[PDB]
């Protein structure tokens, strides 16, 4: 279990881990969040009482190194830093738990959820979708475009998601137009899958880190790249078997998380209408049709 | 963007564009089998290609063999379309292939575009406009040469004849789309009024009578007529 301490909390914000939150008042005393399950990716993410617009937050994996967050008043946000001195950082971790500032990570025992909406994501990929080396933490925000929207502006803080055009030449073998076009399974599997991503494993990794910047930000380029990325494997007929029952198992808790209130600007009508309902695949995504059905029938 | 009654006249510029028209490419009759069940007769189609300024129609002649052995021919018809399009582009030395490119059906922007993939700098382009264009086969000489065409062919007309020795091509459209209107919604008045008179011929090498411009006058009127007299027929106005 791993610490992130928070060396202040000057300004009112919303706090969040995961996909958990808590509010902290303006210079209440809170100084990090403890038990943080080691295995798996983390997001820490805040939302300042003064400005419900730009949610941001910070990806990172415990086992990378010793992480803390510190405010900024110049730049007015918490920002997240390395300490590099092993002995500084267990002492400031140490003192802050006994002096019992901090809170628990509050994982439930019987709940996989966490784990389920980032079992393909690896920290290694988000840094090369959010590029900013000399960090081995990522920062997202609401407002950051991606690669796509930027062709049709500043590249240092783009989100590098990759390219998926259905009516481009990769995605169009010449002379097998219509056939690439109504079943997209050449640029899935060897464009992308073989090609590109090199395994099924990667290409999950992207569509999960989209969805979650989507949902934890409202990152509008990266809830095209979700649904981009659900589109292709649906509307290609030969799909190996093993992606269609994990595709079905990563959806439905994605699906399930999402807050309510939100399914309107989050869910794409005509991508899970043909998906779900026209696509190849109509067939191959019971628990995610179940769950959809259940809770969002008006968007069907 | 789309092409509607506003930005109407952008057809007669100087930039080159070609209407594309693929309600003719597939066509079927429809008839009993000795079971009693229904079965489809596919007869040779066509796709008509209209360059509006300069009246150039490229005919792309669709023979029924194309069809042989294919499966929801109607999908497949807009992608044969797309397909024939794209080739005759690239048949065309550079200055003369289109900058646009307007399809009467919106149902063919996907496949175009698709086919069209190799020349980004070609709009696709949807229109409002409810054009006539099906009434192409309404034309005698061109409804013979489809008709009687043994593989594919491609021919080529002036759809206008000479007209635009003496109008505009503002003009000449909107003649030919009165005609093509009158010949779709009464095809057997419309054709009654455009030969009644045996001593307007058409030459060898066009397609409707010559007629003097008094002449197209009178003809011109007798369309309208026409096309108002069937829609009070049709709504009960």
């Amino acid at each position: 279990m791993n610490t992130v301490p928070f060396t202040s909390a000057p300004i009112e914000v919303t706090i969040g881990i995961d996909q958990y939150s808590f509010n902290v008042k303006e210079n209440q005393p809170f100084h990090g969040i403890k038990d943080i399950p080691i295995g798996h990716v983390h997001v820490i993410h805040f939302q300042h009482a003064d400005n419900s617009s730009m949610r941001y937050g910070y990806w990172f994996d415990c086992r990378m190194g010793n992480f803390y967050i510190q405010y900024d008043p110049k730049d007015g946000l918490y920002k997240m830093m390395e300490e590099r001195d092993g002995a500084k950082f267990e002492n400031i971790v140490h003192n802050f738990k006994e002096r019992q500032m901090m809170v628990s990570y509050p994982k439930i025992d019987e709940d996989d959820t966490w784990y389920n909406l980032t079992e393909f994501v690896q920290m290694d990929k988000i840094r090369k979708i959010v590029r900013k080396d000399e960090n081995q933490f990522s920062y997202v925000d609401s407002s950051m475009t991606t690669v796509q929207e930027n062709e049709l502006s500043d590249p240092a803080h783009s989100l590098n998601y990759t390219v998926i055009n259905f009516k481009s030449r990769e995605a169009i073998r010449p002379g097998h137009e219509m056939e690439d076009f109504l079943d997209k399974s050449y640029y899935l599997n060897t464009v992308m899958l073989q090609g590109i991503f090199k395994n099924s494993s990667n290409y999950f990794g992207e569509l999960q880190f989209a969805f979650l910047n989507a949902m934890f930000f409202g990152n509008y380029g990266s809830s095209l790249q979700w649904h981009a990325m659900i589109e292709l494997i649906c509307s290609s007929a030969t799909v190996p078997k093993h992606m269609l029952d994990k595709l079905d198992e990563i959806l439905y808790y994605q699906i399930k998380t999402l807050p309510e209130q939100y399914s309107d600007i989050l869910l794409n009508e005509r991508v899970w209408n043909i998906c779900l309902y026209s696509s190849f695949q109509k067939n191959s995504l019971h628990n995610t049709e179940k769950i959809m059905e259940n809770k969002y029938p008006e968007l069907l | 963007g789309a092409m509607n009654s506003s930005n109407y006249a952008e057809l007669f510029n100087n930039d080159i564009k070609l209407f594309v028209d693929d309600t003719n490419v597939y066509r079927v009759t429809v008839h009993k089998t000795f079971e009693g069940n229904v079965a489809t007769k596919a007869i040779n189609g066509c796709i008509f290609t209209l360059n509006p300024k300069t009246g150039h129609l490229f005919l792309k002649i669709i023979h029924t063999s194309v069809w042989a052995g294919q499966k929801r021919l109607s999908q497949l018809a807009k992608w044969k379309t797309a397909e024939e399009v794209s080739a005759l582009v690239r048949s065309l030395p550079k200055e003369e292939q289109p900058k646009q490119i307007i399809v009467t059906r919106k149902a063919m922007l996907d496949p175009l575009e698709v086919h069209m993939l190799d020349f980004p700098n070609i709009a696709i382009r949807p229109t409002e406009l409810r054009l006539p264009f099906s009434a192409a086969m309404s034309i005698d000489k061109l409804s013979d040469v489809v008709m009687k065409a043994t593989e594919p062919q491609m021919v080529l007309f002036n759809i206008y004849d000479d007209w635009l020795d003496r109008i505009s091509s503002y003009t000449a459209f909107s003649r030919l789309t009165l005609l093509l209107r009158a010949l779709k919604t009464n095809e057997e008045s419309a054709k009654m009024i455009l030969l009644s008179d045996p001593t307007i011929t058409i030459k060898s090498y066009h397609l409707w009578p010559s007629f003097t411009d008094e002449q197209w006058i009178t003809i011109e009127s007798q369309m309208r007529d026409l096309i108002l007299t069937e829609y009070g027929r049709k709504y009960n106005v």
